[PDB]
Parts: structure tokens; C-alpha cells; sequence
């Protein structure tokens, strides 16, 4: 009876670790790349 | 033609969220049943005791 | 048109899938919430390649999920970008084979793959005209290796005209994950070669080789590895989705790299992979693309590509670039390693150009080719397998579940036939 | 979507089992009163039962033929927790007479134990296995389980099992008749249990004295340390993980042949809050301590042979990178040599949940932990000494007469020695290189 | 190509309680527990003339 | 428009009926005084036009001690005053007395009372007869009452909750005689009846209800529970109702074999009930558990013909349909070869209300079973041994010869038991 007593002291860390494990962590080059067709600027309407 | 197509996004998202309440309502509501029943017989235990 | 579907088996394919769709959505612009917010107009031109269409404008990726254990999928089905998959789509088992190739291929697989074949059938045939399949699964994993490999067996039996794809990882000798890797791996290769049209191998060791050497990243994480697979694996399909200079389907690269009906293993590499600090100092230029792209320290495979002579090399240059060429560099590069190109196949490199780059890189390229250097990987794995088999150690499992030793010897027979028949061309001369 | 059933027969299992369940109970936040406090789902299903609302029924069935130990808990703090009628108790003590526990008094007891097990199994959806803890060095403890194992194996079919037994110390002993009871249980258990670990008590005696700095520990302190190990091994099946390891995926990577299924495990790190704060406890140093000769939880010297296959479990916030570094570090080592027929003997497992510190106890809270379960050739040392202990006393048939008085055939002891000797012959054979 | 039977082995959610909790039944009503009250209360004494 | 009439003879029947009536009145909502504080009481109760509710009952007995307790206890105002026909002398375990000498003069009054009760009702569906076999007066008027009822009415059914004596625990010495004799008379005139041997209940009570020293007051309460569970379908709505008419068209494989033994569960005292979920799947498993079988006849010694089980509570039928699957798959209990499948089910809605100050606690779920198993032959044969040992040299025979019973009358009774034994053996013999 002496050894076992109440002393009862009662998940964001686990979620943070799970999200941490799935992060790419090296990002990429800061893209200045914007969409444009390779052969659309070559042919434009002429006056 | 797009107009009628876009007319449902409001309907379904609201509806599913509308149904989603039933998912949460029954679960919270059901717990009230046993608690009354589970708490009901403690008087029986004291009455039995 | 000429669209493809994705089926991932085992935990690896699932966890691997969780990132690819994360990358794919960003480029085409699918909102994880599934609606469209594209900035340009080209993004919706060929969006059918990897997607479908249903009511409300949402797009449902057609990624079949199949596993013999519940832990992995439910975990992925709740993280970020996890809402895209239709829960009605795909299923999974409740027991699991536990790294036992036999169990995942005969007992648990048989009772479960019947239902899965239904889901693949409905999805694939629905499209206008199926182009091929891409399957991701780690050979060394028991449940993934067994049930997944069997599905490929039945699949090719019903569409004798379609193509298929596989992205595989073989346990490098340095770092091992399951003491029972040899048995399932040796059994696995036998079934893959006979039917697998294209088999890509990426070695866990190299990925750790890549990160700690070039990126200079202090501490890596599984997250980094999946991207590296994600960056290149998506690369081989973009030209199938956007207009460009020279667009090539999944079949063309097949035509221009596989010499004979049996040798169908390639090694891939992605570039440029730069460290955080060296990004601004590094120069985006034509010479850097090709020079690094053939660098030994970049290929994601354990084999050193210099151990032999390349048979053929295929590249898919991406981004808006001039056209005098890297080809002249390719022409210049071809000779500069004269001893390293097998002579009896002149003009042993292909080129292709598409005009839509990945988010961030203004210029990038993906490498693919067949090289004799892969001979070492099977040799070392061959050495490992022979070790455990002479003594029949652990043999009770596979023998006690409906299999007999005769099959295991055959796996040794075919693999030796494959390897022994792979170096012959190396010494062949014209 | 999993479950498991816990069983204990005899005092040794009950005391640790009494000691163990505080660990499981404390982790999930279930207050001792059984009712959830104050007001992340399906995690508790791994070990507990839901009746609809409120308290939970631990998946345990305590058994014993002596009512002293059971009464203590049945009037203690944890009284309200366990099911009121699952604590079956006997009436007469076994008194270390093993023959008594298997044919005269044990017959009338197994009737309930089979029943109580059957009911609990019914409520399980995907039964994965069992945890059977019994003291081989005891009369009732060995006998009750041995009968229990014999029925169960013929009961369910091909189910997997795990046994965390407790063998008797080589030179320091509890009783005087234990050397006998050790061998007999072996035969009845050799051909029925898939996996059983070696945890002879003394090792913990030395371990506690060597690191924790305690000069006078009681049996309870031993009870806690064993409890953690169970937690470390089974932690994967209930929480999130980067690479899960299951109970059914245990003896698919630990038992080379159906015969040799006896392995020893060691635990680390163990350090108090009173000395830990002076070391970073980096993973580079932690793992190497695991293989140190003096930290083996089994009183044997692993250095005396080669290893068969080692499955080492971590837990905490360990990144997978370090595992590759550590494993590479181990192989290059010069003192530890691997058997010739096993190329790689590592199965890497990682779980996020860090061990929970029990206030007022010994273990403190740290952000790293690695637990290992390895089957190595060195275990032959324990078996050889047991036979030498056994053979002598039989020389003049001392104490053999009582075993005769309970209905045990005289030759019953004859069959026992051969199995060990038959097994004794087996152990060396697997050690010969090709 | 999926027959009706054996098609329920697919796992949709935790509703399998009503159809899959009996997997390992531990056989069925075979064991005997009759007149096993010898363990909770003391036998009525029995003596001789 | 559906009702039922009860007939009782003997002290055991009187007490059991009293208990079942407290249960029934409390459940349906009738206060002890009989004054109520839609039309559901018609099934059992008769309207007075203005005032209380008149219970549907008629009692018989030859010993005034127990009945006189009724006419001075807490239920004085319940029953009709002239319907408690009580005689003067007691048979005292002399079965001959109760069937030829003292009961013959009383048979008249019971018939008149029965006819009067029948006249008022317009939708009678069956009868319920209670009696203890191992009693002098009990059995004696039991046989003659059944004979007269059959001969007067015809095909109208009859259900009887008889009680033969335990294999070892007994309260009389001549019970093997009157019990064996009762079998012959009742065989051709009782349609469906359930064994409720006394011995089992103590084990049933002692193990689960957690009472060291149960008394007959504890014993009786349960049987009332079985009657209420079986009957509640007739009086309240259900998703699949069961009518008393639909029992011995499904639980009597042939005109001979019609003995089915029943069990109840969960029977769990409230001190510990709330520590288990009482799951619908698990509640039904205890139904066929041998330990809880209310009759001391192991179901494991034989096959099963067909068990009709009527659920009661809030069971969702989807659950029930699954439950049968596990039991059928089990290889412990195997059904006869010629039987397709011997399950019929019924679902009720209301829970069992707990009698005040009782032991059994209320649970949201409850299922009661009524099964006829070939193994039931164990009880008939076992009583045969004692009867043979008795008649071997005719101890206690001399007191039945003078009472008016011919010497030969005992002989043919033995033959009937052997015929029943042979019939059980043959029917159990597979094709
Ligand atoms: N490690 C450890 N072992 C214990 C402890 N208590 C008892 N034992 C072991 O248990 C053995 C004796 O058996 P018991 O624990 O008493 O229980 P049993 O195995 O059911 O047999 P009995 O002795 O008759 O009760 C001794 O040899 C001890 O080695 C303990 O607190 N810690
Ligand atoms: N179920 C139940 N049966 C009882 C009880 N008391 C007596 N019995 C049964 O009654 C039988 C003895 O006959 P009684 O019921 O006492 O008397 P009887 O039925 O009126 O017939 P006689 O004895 O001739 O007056 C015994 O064999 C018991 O089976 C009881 O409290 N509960
Ligand atoms: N890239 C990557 N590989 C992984 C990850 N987790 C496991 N692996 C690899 O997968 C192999 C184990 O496969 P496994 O999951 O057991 O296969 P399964 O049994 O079919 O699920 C190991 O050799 C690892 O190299 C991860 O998160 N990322
Ligand atoms: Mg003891
Ligand atoms: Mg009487």
C-alpha cells in the first residue's frame, strides 16, 4: 500500500513531430520563372 | 453553362456541413443516454448497499 | 488523351504518393482545400493527363492505394493534401504479411487483390485511351513486394498493348532496414524482369549520399528523400502535358533506350541540386547543366557509372533554352569520355525539349539512361543472397506457407541468367 | 484497429503486472478511478475496453493459487479498475512442488482461466497475440502457465505469442528446489511458444547498482524497469510512427529456425535527473552503450559467441539519419563479431512517443531511448549451467521422492535432461561456419 | 470480377465491430464452467456421523 | 383482442405466479390497489367498466396455508374473491390421492371457474398451466385438469412451465414416483413445456447475482422474468412480432418430442454489471453458454433441433442477423443433420423494468431463449434409474394400492418412458 499511491499527475508535440518528418526542408531556387509558351512570343500580330 | 455548374458549390458544401452536424449531434447526444443509465443505478448500489 | 494512372503498393508507395501529389498539385494548381486558381491559361490545356473531372469543379487524382496493413494509409489520408483522394476509390487490408514475401504473394494477397483489380479496372478503362502505368514499390519490403508484384503479373495479362512503369529501391549493403531483405528481393526480381517494361532503381544509400555531400544540409529527414524522387519522377511526364519543341510520350523514351527485349533497367538523376548558400553563387548556364548532370555524385543509384560503358543516355531538358545546343555540348560531351561509350551503338543519346519548368528551376533537366554500372548492385545483392541460402536459415517461413525450395533455387537461376547475360555486351566489340 | 491480451500466473507475474499497469495507465491519462478526467481517438483501444462511457477494463486476467498477493490489490487503490470477477484465485499454495501444479490442483483451475480468456478474446476484433509473464523459478508460477500454454496452443491454432519469463540466477538463488523446476518447464514450453526473452534477475541487480546509484533496491524497483521494456517493444502498435514494427512482425525477423527461440534483451539509456543534465545524450554515444557487456539484462556474456540477428527499437524524436550512422558504426567495430551466415542483423524501428516518467520513481524523462531484442549464441551459457545444477542432485535422487507422491512418473525427469542436451547439441551446431 | 461473398473483407471504417469482432472466437461455448463456485465462497461443511 | 389465461396448482406454482404478477402489474402500470393512477392491459387484464382492473387468473390448491397468505397480504384487493377455490385436506405427496379421491370432487369447481373466465374473453389464444410434478396434490390435479380441458375444448394450445426434480438435490422421497407417473398423463395432452429444474437456478443465482444464501423468494423472481420476456411481444409492438400461436409450429419437430429447455441472459446482479458493455454480440454468446442453461442437461452432449429466441430491448436487427453467424460457424454446437436451420427470432422495444428492491439490474439489452435439444433425454433416463431401483422391490408401493390406483397402473408408465427414450435415440440417429 505504501509503494503504490495516487500522485496522479496526468498531443501537439506528436503532431508537430509528424509534420516535421514530412517537410522537404531544402525548399528550392527562388523561382522568377513565369509561364509563357516557347513558340508563342516568336509569332505576334504585325501592323 | 458555367453559371449552373457553379450553382452547386454552395449547395453541397453547406449540405455536407449540414449533414456533418448530425455526425457530431448523435455522438454527443448518445453519450447522454448511458450517463443517465450508468448514473441511474448508483442509487441502486447505495440502495442495494 | 494518352493519360496514365498511378497505383502504389506498400507503405513506401503510399508515403511516396503523399508527396508526388503534393508536388503535382502545385504546378498545375489544385487547391488542397480542389478548385482551380491557375494564373496563366496553359495550365488547364492538358489537365486531363493526371486528373479527372466531376461535379463542382474538383479534380480527383486517379492514384490507386493498396496495402496489406492499415497504419500507413489512414495516416496519409489525414495529413496535408490528403483530401484529394476519393475515399470510395481505394481499399486496404487489416492483417499484413510482415516482410514475408511468401505471405504477401500467396495467402493474404490472393484474397485481397481480387477486389483491388476491380478498382484498377474501372478507373483505367474509363479514360479515353490508356497510355501506361507507373507503379512505385520498394523491393525489400515484404508486404509491398509480394502483393504489389502480383498485381503487375495480372495487369499485363489483360492489356497486352499498354505500357507500365516501376520506381524501385533496393537495400544498399551499407544501410539495411530488414534482415530478411535478401529473400524477398531475390524472389522479387525474377517476377519483375519477365514483365516489367521499365524498372527504375534508386538506392537508399545514395539519397543519404546526395544530401550530406551537395546540399550541405546538417540533418536530413525522410521528407527530403521523397521530394528528390518527386522532382525527377514528375519530370519524365511533363513533356506529355505541355507543348514544346520536341514532345516525347512515355513510349518514345522506351523506344530510344532499351536495346533488347530483356535489359530494361535504368538509373536516373536530377539536377541542379544546390545547397542553400551556393544557390546565388552557382551560375545557371548551359555548361553547368550537362557537366553536373553527368557528375558521378548526382546519380541516385549506388552504382558508379564509370565502372562500365554507357549503352544509351536519354535526357529531358526543361525550361526555355536556346537551340544551338546542349546538343553540341552533348556532341562535345559524347566524345570527351571516348572510352566510356560502347562503340557498337553510335549516336547513343537522345534529346527532348519542353517549355514548362518546375516551380523555381529557371532551367533544369532530368537524366535517364541504361548503363553497365548497375552490374555491381546485383552482384553485391547476389553475394548476400547466397549467404543465407546454403544453411536454409529462416527458410522455415517461406517453406511452411505453401512454397517449396525448388522455386527459391529458380530465383537464383533466373537472376544469375540475367546478370551473367548483362556483362556479355560489355566485352562485345564490333 | 488492434488489440492484445495480458495474462499472469503466480506472484512474479502479478507483482510486475501490478507494477506494470501503472505505466500503461499513466501514459494515456486515464485516472486511477477508471473514469476519464475533465471531459486523439482509438489510441486507448490498444490495451483497453470501452463499455460506452466512463471507465475501461484492462485486457488482463490475473491468476494465482495463493490469495495473499491478489487480496492486496483487490483492497488497494486500483481496486475499482480491473473487472470485479476476472481475478480468479485458488485456495491451496503450490509450495514449489511443480508436480502438484500440473495434475492434482491445477486441473480444477484451468477450467476458469480458459473461460476468462475466451470471453475477453471475443470482444477483440483483430487479435494479434498474447503477453504471458510467469516465474519459471516457482512451483505454482511455472506449472499454471505450462498447463495454460499447452491448452492454448491447441486452442487457437497458429497465433503468435510472447513470453517475458524470469529464469533463476546462476549462483544466487531464491529457493533450494528451483534447479529442478527450471528444466521441466523448459520442455513443455520449448515446443509451444514462438518467442521468449531472457531476463535473469541478477543482471538488473548489477545494472541498478552500476548506473542508477542505488545500494539497497527492493523488488519493486526491478518491477518498473521491466515495465518500460514492454512499453518500448509494444509502443509501435498504438501510436503514429515513421516506420512501424508490429508484434506479428517480430518472430519473422528474430528466430532463424523453429527450434532456437530464446533471446536476451538489454535496456538503455537509464539515467536519473540527478546526473543526466551533464551530458547531451547524443545518439552517437547512446547506442554503443546498448551493446556494452555489463548492461545485458541477461546474466551472460554476449562476447562469448557470435550474434544471430538483432532487432533494436528506438523511441522519441530520433531522426532516421542517425540510425544509418550508428549501424555503420557497429559493423566496423572490432570486439563484436557477427556470425558468418547472417549478413546484416539490424531491423530499424522508430516511434515518436517518448517514455513517460513516473514521478517518485527512478527513471527520469529524457528525449531519447533505444530498446533491443536480440537472439545470440551466448544464451547457451545459461542452459549449460542449468543442466550442471540439475544433474548433480539427481545423482542420489535427493528430493525426487516428493515428486513421486503427486502422481509424476519416475521417468518424467529422464525425458527432461535429453531435451536440454538435445537442444544443447543444437546450439553449438548453428555456431559452426560453413 | 468480385463475388459478393468474401467482398466484406475490405475495411471501410471501424464499423466492422458487428461483423468482425469474432475473428478469433476462442472456439465457442465448448469449455465447462459449471459448479465452479468453489473459488468465491466457502463450501458448506461436510462431516461424518 | 389477444389475451391469455393462467392456471396454477401447487405451492410452487402459487409462489411463482405471485412473483410474476408483481412483475407484470409493475411493468404494465397497475398499482397494488388495482386503481390506475393504449389498450395494452387487455392481453392480460379485464376491464371493470368503472374502477380497477380485474386480473385474469384462477388458482387451485388443496392446502390452505399458502393461499390464505394471499387473502391477507399486500395483494388482497387484486384477485376475485370466489376465484381462489381452496379445499380442506392436502394430498401430501400421495399422487394417488390427488387424481382419484380428493381431487375428483374438486375438479367440478375448477371447470366452472375456467368456463366463466373463458366466457368474458372473446379472443382467447392459449392457456398457461403451472404445476410441480414431485408433489401429491400438485401433479394429481395437474393430470385431471389437462384431461378435462382437452376433452372439453379441443385443439386449443397449452403451455406449461413444469418442474421435475434435480439429479441430486431433492425435496421429497416419492417425487420419482409421481414424476414418472406425471409423464404418462402429460405426454399426450401437453403441447409445449419447458424444464426449469430447481438445482440449476442456485448455481445460476450463486455465480452471477453475488448472493451467498439465496432463498426460494430469489428463485421465483426469475421464472416470472422468463414468462414476461416471452409474453411481452403479444402485448406491445415489435419490429417482428411473435404470437403464442407461432411456437409449437416451429419448436416441436414431431408430435412426441416437445420438451424444450430454456435459459436467460444476461442474468447479472448490479454490483458489477456496469463494468462491461453488454454488447449485443456478447449478450447472445452467453445465451448458449452451458453454465447458464437453466436445466441440468448439458447441451454439449447432443445436437440441437431448433431454438426460438425472442429478443427484447433496443436491438437493431442488423446486429442480430450478424450474431447468428458466429454461433453457426462455431464447431462446439452442431445442429441435427435433417434440420435446415433452427432459428426464429423476435424483436421487442421496451426494456425490462426492475422490480423494486430487487437484485437484477436493468440493462438496455435482453434476450431469452426457448430451445428443444435432443440431449434433453438425459433427464428422462436418469429418473428412470431411481424408479427402477424403487420398483425393484416396491418400497412405498403399499400406500398407492388402497387409494384407488390399480397395481398394474405403474407398469405401463415405465413402458412410455422407454418408448420416449427410443424415439429420442432414433430421431437423433442421422440419415
Ligand atoms: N524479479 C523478481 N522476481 C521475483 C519477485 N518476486 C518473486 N520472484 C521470483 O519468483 C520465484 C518464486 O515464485 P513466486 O514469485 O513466489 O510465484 P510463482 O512462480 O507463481 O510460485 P510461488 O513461489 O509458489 O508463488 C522466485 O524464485 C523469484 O525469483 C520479484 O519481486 N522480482
Ligand atoms: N420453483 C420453486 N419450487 C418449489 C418451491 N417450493 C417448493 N417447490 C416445489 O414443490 C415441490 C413439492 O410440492 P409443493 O409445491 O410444496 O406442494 P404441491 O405442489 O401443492 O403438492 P403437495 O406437496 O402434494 O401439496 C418440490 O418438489 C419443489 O420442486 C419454490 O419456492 N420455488
Ligand atoms: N524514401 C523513403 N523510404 C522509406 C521510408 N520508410 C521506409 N522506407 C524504405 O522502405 C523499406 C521498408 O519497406 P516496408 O515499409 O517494410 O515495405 P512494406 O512491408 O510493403 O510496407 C526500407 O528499406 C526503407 O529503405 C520513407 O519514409 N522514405
Ligand atoms: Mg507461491
Ligand atoms: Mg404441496
Amino acid at each position: 500500500a505504501k509503494t503504490y499511491q495516487g500522485k496522479q499527475m496526468f498531443p501537439e508535440k506528436i503532431k508537430a513531430l509528424s509534420k516535421d518528418l514530412r517537410a522537404e526542408h531544402f525548399k528550392l531556387g527562388n523561382d522568377p520563372q513565369s509561364y509563357t509558351s516557347e513558340a508563342a512570343a516568336k509569332f505576334k500580330e504585325f501592323d | 453553362e458555367k453559371e449552373q455548374k457553379e450553382l452547386e458549390k454552395d449547395i453541397l458544401t453547406k449540405a455536407v456541413a449540414a449533414y456533418e452536424q448530425e455526425v457530431e449531434r448523435k455522438k454527443k447526444e448518445l453519450y447522454l443516454t448511458n450517463k443517465q443509465h450508468q448514473s441511474s443505478l448508483i442509487g441502486q448500489m447505495h440502495d442495494k448497499d | 488523351m494518352r493519360e496514365i494512372v498511378h497505383i502504389q503498393g506498400g507503405q513506401c508507395g503510399n508515403q511516396i504518393g503523399a508527396k508526388f501529389w503534393e508536388v503535382i498539385s502545385d504546378e498545375h494548381g489544385i487547391d488542397p482545400t480542389g478548385t482551380y486558381h491557375g494564373d496563366s491559361d496553359l495550365q488547364l490545356e492538358r489537365i486531363n493527363v493526371y486528373y479527372n473531372e466531376a461535379t463542382g469543379g474538383r479534380y480527383v487524382p486517379r492514384a490507386i492505394l493498396m496495402d496489406l496493413e492499415p497504419g500507413t494509409m489512414d495516416s496519409v489520408r489525414a495529413g496535408p493534401f490528403g483530401q484529394l483522394f476519393r475515399p470510395d476509390n481505394f481499399v486496404f487490408g487489416q492483417t499484413g504479411a510482415g516482410n514475408n514475401w511468401a505471405k504477401g504473394h500467396y495467402t493474404e494477397g490472393a484474397e485481397l487483390i481480387d477486389s483491388v483489380l476491380d478498382v484498377v479496372r474501372k478507373e483505367a478503362e474509363g479514360c479515353d485511351c490508356l497510355q501506361g502505368f507507373q507503379i512505385t514499390h520498394s523491393l525489400g519490403g515484404g508486404t509491398g513486394s509480394g502483393m504489389g508484384t502480383l498485381l503487375i503479373s495480372k495487369v499485363r495479362e489483360e492489356y497486352p498493348d499498354r505500357i507500365m512503369e516501376t520506381f524501385s529501391v533496393v537495400p544498399s549493403p551499407k544501410v539495411s532496414d530488414t534482415v530478411v531483405e535478401p529473400y524477398n528481393a531475390t524472389l522479387s526480381v525474377h517476377q519483375l524482369v519477365e514483365n516489367a517494361d521499365e524498372c527504375m532503381v534508386i538506392d537508399n544509400e545514395a539519397l543519404y549520399d546526395i544530401c550530406f555531400r551537395t546540399l550541405k544540409l546538417t540533418t536530413p529527414t525522410y521528407g527530403d528523400l521523397n521530394h528528390l524522387v518527386s522532382a525527377a519522377m514528375s519530370g519524365v511526364t511533363c513533356c506529355l502535358r505541355f507543348p514544346g519543341q520536341l514532345n516525347s510520350d512515355l513510349r518514345k523514351l522506351a523506344v530510344n533506350l532499351i536495346p533488347f527485349p530483356r535489359l530494361h533497367f535504368f538509373m536516373i538523376g536530377f539536377a541542379p541540386l544546390t545547397s542553400r548558400g551556393s544557390q546565388q553563387y552557382r551560375a545557371l548556364t548551359v555548361p553547368e547543366l550537362t557537366q553536373q548532370m553527368f557528375d558521378a555524385k548526382n546519380m541516385m543509384c549506388a552504382a558508379d557509372p564509370r565502372h562500365g560503358r554507357y549503352l544509351t543516355a536519354s535526357a529531358l531538358f526543361r525550361g526555355r533554352m536556346s537551340t544551338k545546343e546542349v546538343d553540341e555540348q552533348m556532341l562535345n560531351v559524347q566524345n570527351k569520355n571516348s572510352s566510356y561509350f560502347v562503340e557498337w551503338i553510335p549516336n547513343n543519346i537522345k534529346s527532348s525539349i519542353c517549355d514548362i519548368p518546375p516551380k523555381g528551376l529557371k532551367m533544369a533537366v532530368t537524366f535517364v539512361g541504361n548503363s553497365t554500372a548497375i552490374q555491381e548492385m546485383f552482384k553485391r545483392v547476389a553475394e548476400q543472397f547466397t549467404a543465407m541460402f546454403r544453411r536454409k536459415a529462416f527458410l522455415h517461413w517461406y517453406t511452411g506457407e505453401g512454397m517449396d525450395e525448388m522455386e527459391f533455387t529458380e530465383a537464383e537461376s533466373n537472376m544469375n541468367d540475367l546478370v551473367s547475360e548483362y556483362q556479355q555486351y560489355q566485352d562485345a566489340t564490333a | 484497429m488492434r488489440e492484445v491480451i495480458s495474462i499472469h500466473v503466480g506472484q512474479g507475474g502479478i507483482q510486475v503486472g501490478n507494477a506494470c499497469w501503472e505505466l500503461f495507465c499513466l501514459e494515456h491519462g486515464i485516472q486511477p478511478d477508471g473514469q476519464m478526467p475533465s471531459d486523439g481517438d482509438d489510441a486507448f483501444n490498444t490495451f483497453f475496453s470501452e463499455t460506452g462511457a466512463g471507465k475501461h477494463v484492462p485486457r488482463a486476467v490475473f491468476l494465482d493459487l495463493e490469495p495473499t498477493v491478489i487480496d492486496e490489490v483487490r483492497t488497494g487503490t486500483y481496486r475499482q479498475l480491473f473487472h470485479p470477477e476476472q481475478l480468479i484465485s485458488g485456495k491451496e499454495d503450490a509450495a514449489n512442488n511443480f508436480a502438484r501444479g500440473h495434475y492434482t490442483i491445477g486441473k480444477e483451475i484451468v477450467d476458469l482461466c480458459l473461460d476468462r480468456i475466451r470471453k475477453l478474446a471475443d470482444n477483440c476484433t483483430g487479435l494479434q497475440g498474447f503477453l504471458v509473464f510467469n516465474s519459471v523459478g516457482g512451483g505454482t508460477g511455472s506449472g499454471l502457465g505450462s498447463l495454460l500454454l499447452e491448452r492454448l496452443s491447441v486452442d487457437y491454432g497458429k497465433k503468435s505469442k510472447l513470453g517475458f519469463t524470469i529464469y533463476p540466477s546462476p549462483q544466487v538463488s531464491t529457493a533450494v528446489v528451483e534447479p529442478y523446476n527450471s528444466i521441466l518447464s523448459t520442455h513443455s514450453l520449448l515446443e509451444h511458444t514462438d518467442v521468449a526473452v531472457m531476463l535473469d534477475n541478477e543482471a538488473i541487480y548489477d545494472i541498478c547498482r552500476r548506473n542508477l546509484d542505488i545500494e539497497r533496491p527492493t523488488y519493486t524497483n526491478l518491477n518498473r524497469l521491466i515495465a518500460q521494456v514492454i512499453s518500448s517493444l509494444t509502443a509501435s502498435l498504438r501510436f503514429d510512427g515513421a516506420l512501424n514494427v508490429d508484434i506479428t512482425e517480430f518472430q519473422t525477423n528474430l528466430v532463424p529456425y523453429p527450434r532456437i527461440h530464446f533471446m536476451l534483451s538489454s535496456y538503455a539509456p537509464i539515467i536519473s535527473a540527478e546526473k543526466a543534465y551533464h551530458e547531451q545524450l547524443s545518439v552517437a554515444e547512446i547506442t554503443n552503450s546498448a551493446f556494452e557487456p555489463a548492461n545485458m539484462m541477461a546474466k551472460c556474456d554476449p562476447r562469448h559467441g557470435k550474434y544471430m540477428a538483432c532487432s533494436m527499437m528506438y523511441r522519441g524524436d530520433v531522426v532516421p539519419k542517425d540510425v544509418n550512422a550508428s549501424i555503420a558504426t557497429i559493423k566496423t567495430k572490432r570486439t563484436i563479431q557477427f556470425v558468418d551466415w547472417c549478413p546484416t542483423g539490424f531491423k530499424v524501428g522508430i516511434n515518436y512517443q517518448p517514455p513517460t516518467v513516473v514521478p517518485g520513481g527512478d527513471l527520469a524523462k529524457v528525449m531519447r531511448a533505444v530498446c533491443m531484442i536480440s537472439n545470440s549464441t551466448a544464451i547457451a551459457e545459461v542452459f549449460s549451467r542449468l543442466d550442471h545444477k540439475f544433474d548433480l542432485m539427481y545423482a542420489k535422487r535427493a528430493f525426487v521422492h516428493w515428486y513421486v507422491g503427486e502422481g509424476m512418473e519416475e521417468g518424467e525427469f529422464s525425458e527432461a535432461r535429453e531435451d536440454l542436451a538435445a537442444l544443447e547439441k543444437d546450439y553449438e551446431e548453428v555456431g559452426i561456419e560453413t | 470480377t468480385a463475388d459478393r461473398n468474401k467482398q466484406a473483407k475490405v475495411f471501410q471504417n471501424k464499423e466492422l465491430a458487428k461483423t468482425n469482432f469474432a475473428g478469433k472466437s476462442s472456439p465457442g461455448p465448448a469449455y465447462d464452467v459449471r459448479d465452479t463456485d468453489y473459488f468465491t465462497y466457502q463450501k458448506a461443511p461436510k462431516w461424518k456421523i
